[PDB]
């Protein structure tokens, strides 16, 4: 069966709109769970002894707008309040009630298509024996998919996907690759290498596919406690070449980081 | 950290006496069993084998009992009572609580040594044995209300009819309203999606001379079960338990109760073994259960 | 807990250079603030403090007779007037505040801040 | 006093939604205040002379929705023209008006809370003297707490938080650290380096505990004017190994620069 | 951290002594394992020491060609065998180990042993 909703209702009684059907349909234009909330301050909270006063605060919680409009909640003393937005739908009257508790006690319950309170944590007070202390918002998630942007502003971090091989590229040379956002790489030399000429392809395992870049790649070494260098060739195809000057039957430790691109311009 | 166990006389009783048998006078150690046993009564028929009924045995549980008296006399009056107060009750109930769950257990003593090859002080160290009940559960207590929606009106609820292609407005006061839920009903109900051991019951009957009770339906949403009444006069509330030890069905009017079993219909009741699905209320402005919860593992 | 820095900033060896810090407030008695430095160690050290209670200063043996700190009485800011600033002296100064006297252990501070770097040149 | 919205009226009185609680849900979901708009031409404004038409224009402004629709805007000629959408609740018929103005006249004013013309530009017109040069559409922002995403592409730009650390190192040796998105290293060497050896920890500051590595990493320097190099170890503990040759007496100008990432999978 | 040595013990002019020492974990990247000496009542000196990153020995030219570290492969241990033990090397040997590579700074140790006695007669 299919419900629908912003639709046409030629009788005024095909479509109707439910307060959950909205609660559904909001939550997915934000983009929010049951475990998150949307809130604005208009007006600042106000703390009076062991109590805040939301002066004038919107919330939507499992899609539910709300205004707080100066309603004050009492606060434990020497206590970290987690402020709670709490919703039963069986109280048809007043379906939404604000508590301070010593927890942060989120539920998760899916009010818009099964039985149960809501309870969301949406702010955090600290107090002493006579008052506000501190006040920490709880964070607002965005759940999103895929984002077409033009620009954007961090304040801080992007975590990016993180994948690492290590390379025994022969010779005793070892490469550990970092690679982040699938593009760019980080070479951190270790090993020493022996019996190696220039321009010679190393006598080891080649790299992985996934860390292979599309062009080929220079990456410069130190040779440790000494003020010589070396530098190795990543190739498209995977095979590594030494550049580095002819190395005897002694070896030579082999350090340093070197970047590259996985991705040209495309 | 470590595993708590206590032995409680009334769990939920506001007259319950708990011992701490993990940091008490009196404590518990090595279980001789917290596993089970099943059989499906398999039959080989030259290495085919064909299966029967599925059961579950859950075993004995015997403790070693030991006690932390600080004399001859303390060590004499603390066996005396944690057995005496076991002894007192149908049945005593072990709180089993980690890290990961906290459940309990209905036990019923089989056994209890008293020797005397006392350590220092005269504390014992004997077995005792309890024969199994409910062996892992917990209480899960659920409101259903039934709750009506409102009506459909032009002008007031938000929809978008009239013209085409239809609208709602803004009044000041009037503007829109929500008329009610899309299944407002699943408010009323019971959403069964695990296994209990049984369930009690406070129900609240909506017209009079007509039955009141609970419906059971199975996942393709057919009823196969129902605890059902018809009484002469209207109860203030009614209470069930379907514990096969504390099996009650009784109306309250005041403070007066009456057994209600003799007026239930008994065709209906075909079963006391809840399966997945839901519960539906019948006739009821609301319900309140507590719900006992199994596991038969953990 | 919440702490608002300024000053520091870049000057030739012999020069000055100027640190504030304020609280948003006081977290009970034995009110200190302070600075911290990395100093060739696993562990940041605490170089300069006072207490407010007992307008008692704390100077690391290696700032003693340069650095000097000071205060703006009723109003919780503390103040560093760092003179003779040496190459040795370029580090990023967090500033701390706790209740509880001087302390070595940064997690005992109720108030940490983001950091002021200062840099000595020649 | 808790003024519930989206919630069922048992008698289809209980809770009105008025346009402004409305307008506030919508700014909530969307990430919008009152500085901003989210526009839409849903078919091209036609400019004629020093006039735009806009010829199928939605907009909200101050989480009100409304559209243009063949709605023409007389501009100033050899001047940048700053096109506003005009709120005035007061002005019961009409409360909606577009005007083209000399400057960025936003007001942010809370029309959904108080009193007051919000104003919001949204397009930016520049003329010659006979007709329309250039339109250049006001950003519409998005202001977001926490992400989570799939897939993301930018056209412009991203920008991540960057911190900054000069280090003394010890020996001469100067290290002057950027940290950006709290990840990415690039160290660029200063000084000149005298008196140390192979294997030895450089004789000063050690690095802050936010610029440390959660593995030890080896950066390559060259040493100026010279074909020798040089590479030090950032250690986890904010240690520096020196890792050239052993430096007599007489510094040597160190110069190059060497990146690295703070972070490993996770 | 926690330190085990072993050997030690007396031996005349020109003779052979072995050294044992054991690191219960490793505290990090450039970690060193080596040996401090405070000869004839005066300030300690880093004698030797072993770079397990670098595979990489450090001896004082007092010591050259005479002392050899080695470790004892997979095992967090290191040996010191000493030649031609001389009475000015009547000393306590102290067992040292760190991250961060070698160092004459005692402090910077973040293991350090309860000392073994080197003794050689004339």
């Amino acid at each position: 069966t299919i419900k629908n909703f912003t639709f046409f209702s030629p009788n005024s009684t095909e479509f109707p709109v439910g307060s959950n059907n909205d609660g559904k349909l909001y939550m997915m234009l934000t983009g929010m769970d049951y475990r998150t909330i949307r809130r604005k301050d208009w007006s600042s909270p106000l703390n009076t002894a062991l109590n805040v006063q939301y002066t004038n605060t919107s919330i939507i919680a499992g899609g539910r707008y709300f205004e707080l409009l100066n309603e004050t909640v009492a606060l434990k003393g020497d206590s970290v309040n987690y402020i709670h937005a709490n919703i039963d739908l069986t109280q048809t009257a007043n379906p939404v009630s604000l508590s301070a508790e010593t927890a942060n006690n989120s539920n998760g319950v899916d009010i818009n298509n099964g039985s149960g309170v809501l309870k969301v944590c949406f702010d955090i007070v600290t107090t002493s024996g006579t008052g506000v202390t501190s006040t920490k918002p709880i964070v607002q998630t965005s759940t999103l998919d895929s984002i077409s942007v033009n620009d954007m502003t961090v304040s801080g971090s992007i975590d990016v996907p993180v994948q690492t091989l290590t390379v025994e590229a022969g010779n005793g040379l070892q490469l550990q690759l970092t690679k982040k956002n699938n593009d760019l790489v980080i070479v951190r030399f270790f090993g020493s290498v022996s019996n190696i000429q220039k321009g010679w392809n190393m006598s080891g395992t080649w790299v992985d596919r996934p860390f292979r870049p599309a062009a080929v790649q220079s990456l410069v070494g130190h040779f440790a406690g000494r003020d010589t260098s070396f530098h190795i060739d990543i190739n498209p195809n995977g095979s590594i070449t030494w550049w580095g000057a002819n190395i005897d039957k002694t070896p030579i430790a082999t350090r340093g980081n070197g970047s590259y691109f996985i991705k040209s311009a495309w | 950290g470590v595993r708590q166990y206590k032995i409680h006389t009334n769990l939920d009783g506001t007259d319950d006496k708990v011992w701490d048998v993990t940091n008490g006078k009196v404590r518990f150690y090595q279980p001789s069993n917290l596993g089970l046993q099943s059989t499906n009564n398999i039959w080989q028929s030259n290495g085919i084998g064909v299966m029967g009924t599925r059961s579950i045995t859950q075993p004995q549980i015997e403790f070693k009992l030991e006690t932390f008296g600080e004399s001859l006399e303390e060590n004499y009056q603390l066996m005396k009572d944690f057995v005496n107060d076991i002894l007192s009750k149908k049945f005593v109930t072990l709180e089993y609580q980690t890290e990961i769950f906290q459940v309990y257990a209905d036990l019923a003593l089989a056994d209890v040594t008293k020797t005397e090859g006392y350590g220092k002080n005269g504390t014992f160290s004997e077995k005792i044995t309890f024969d199994i009940i409910t062996k892992w559960y917990t209480y899960e207590n659920l409101t259903f209300d039934k709750i009506q929606n409102g009506k459909v009106i032009a002008g007031m609820s938000k929809i978008y009819g009239g013209t085409a292609p239809g609208n709602y407005k803004y009044i000041k006061g009037t503007s829109y309203t929500y008329y009610g839920e899309s299944d407002i009903d699943r408010l009323s109900r019971w959403d069964i999606k695990e296994e209990i051991f049984s369930f009690m019951g406070i129900l609240y009957p909506k017209l009079p001379k007509t039955p009141a009770g609970v419906r059971f339906l199975d996942d393709i949403g057919n009823e196969y079960t129902a605890i059902v009444f018809k009484t002469e006069q209207v109860q203030d509330y009614i209470l069930i338990n379907t514990d096969v030890n504390d099996e009650t069905y009784q109306g309250w009017k005041g403070t007066t109760a009456l057994n209600l079993f003799p007026v239930m219909d008994f065709e209906r009741y075909r079963t006391r073994i809840i399966e997945k699905g839901q519960m539906e209320l019948i006739n009821l402005s609301k319900a309140e259960f507590k719900i006992k919860r199994k596991a038969d593992f953990v | 807990v919440q702490l608002q820095e300024s000053g520091g900033g870049l000057v030739q060896a012999g020069g000055s250079l100027r640190l504030s810090c304020t609280a948003s407030r006081r977290t009970g008695s034995n009110w200190c603030m302070g600075w911290f430095r990395q100093l060739a160690g696993k562990e940041p050290e605490l170089v300069v403090a006072l207490n407010f209670d007992y307008d008692m200063t704390y100077y690391a043996d290696s700032v003693k007779g340069r650095f000097t700190v000071s205060r703006d009485s009723g109003k919780n800011t503390v103040y560093l007037q760092m003179n003779s600033l040496k190459p040795e002296d370029t580090a990023i100064y967090y500033c701390a505040a706790r209740s509880g006297g001087f302390s070595s252990n940064r997690e005992l501070y109720d108030g940490w801040g983001q950091g002021t770097q200062v840099t000595v040149s020649s």
